[PDB]
């Protein structure tokens, strides 16, 4: 009612809401942790969700990581509300469930509660010998040919923390540039 | 002003009154007072915190409007909202900044953890 609308009207300008989703084991919680420089050597599969408030490039980023287990995916949309950017994390080594990765993503892109978020896809576990090439993950998931959202693919290793920044750095460029055109078209009308 | 810029400001008066009252502490105390149990002191949040959090918000604001008319009969929350929700950017005050504290989830989790800690 009131409080829900109030907050969405006087919402902070440089505060960004980031939702991290993707099949279990992918490495979502590994990314969050290995972003604040926390210890990855302790991560147990998440049954709930972690919120890691964190500043970067003038923004403060409220990042929600929700458990990716198959029996938890129904409750995923309790966190769709007010999402500024959607981080889809892929275990690029488990090619057997890549079929599944496509279905769950294509069902997210058409949610209308996420209709505005910018899509960042993390082709994680690139350090592994069995890891598929980003382009092979691109034709899989049918990443292109989606006229829904602005997107970018980023092959990364969450253990070494390689290519995690190039993705988040891009995400802001997109989100902020989307907010640029907000003010631009606002004041001129 | 002039004409029902009062109405609004006269409602603001209570968006201090009501929420600074020790009776607001009760309904909170009482609502929290039925899940001390189900609030673990870990950084990972339970999937069930969200449905409780939404019940919490729809109780705070459900109380706020049934209190605004215990003082201003002929008060319409839907009429108050709509107009307020734009045509008086006499919002922004150190007033609703208080009122959207309840939308902050981590501030809710922290104060909820303080309650289970207290009765243990
Ligand atoms: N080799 C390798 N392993 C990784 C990498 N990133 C994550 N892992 C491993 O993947 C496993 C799962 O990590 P999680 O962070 O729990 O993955 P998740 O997607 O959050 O799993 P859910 O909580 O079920 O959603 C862990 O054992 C990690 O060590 C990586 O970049 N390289
Ligand atoms: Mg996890």
């Amino acid at each position: 009612g009131l409080l829900t609308i109030l907050k969405k009207m006087k919402q902070k300008e440089r505060e960004l809401r980031l939702l991290m989703l993707g099949l279990d084991n992918a490495g979502k919680t590994t990314i969050l942790k290995k972003f604040n420089g926390e210890d990855i050597d302790t991560i147990s599969p998440t049954l709930g969700f972690n919120i890691k408030t964190l500043e970067h490039r003038g923004f403060k980023l409220n990042i929600w990581d929700v458990g990716g287990q198959k029996s938890l995916r129904s409750y995923w949309r309790n966190y769709f509300e007010s999402t500024d950017g959607l981080i889809w994390v892929v275990d690029s080594a488990d090619r057997q469930r890549m079929q599944d990765c496509q279905r769950e993503l294509q069902s997210l892109l058409v949610e209308e509660r996420l209709a505005g978020a910018t899509l960042l896809i993390f082709a994680n576990k690139q350090d592994l010998p069995g890891a598929l090439s980003s382009n092979a993950i691109r034709e899989v998931l049918e990443l292109d040919s989606i006229r829904s959202h602005h997107w970018c693919i980023q092959g990364c290793s969450a253990v070494t923390g390689e290519n995690l920044l190039p993705g988040i750095d891009w995400l802001l460029d997109d989100i902020s540039s989307r907010i640029f055109t907000a003010d631009l078209e606002h004041h001129h009308h | 002003s002039s004409a029902s810029d009062a109405e609004f400001d006269a409602v603001v008066g209570y968006l201090e009154d009501i929420i600074m009252d020790d009776e607001f502490q009760l309904l909170q105390r009482n609502f929290m007072d039925k899940y001390y149990l189900e609030f673990e002191d870990t950084e990972e949040n339970k999937l069930i915190y969200t449905p409780i959090f939404n019940e919490y918000i729809s109780l705070v604001e459900k109380y706020i409007e049934e209190q605004l008319l215990q003082r201003i009969p002929e008060f319409n929350m839907a009429a108050f909202t709509t107009t307020l929700q734009h045509h008086k950017d006499e919002v922004a005050g150190d007033i609703f900044d208080m009122l959207l504290t309840f939308t902050d989830f981590l501030a809710f989790k922290e104060m909820f953890l303080d309650y289970r800690a207290e009765k243990e």
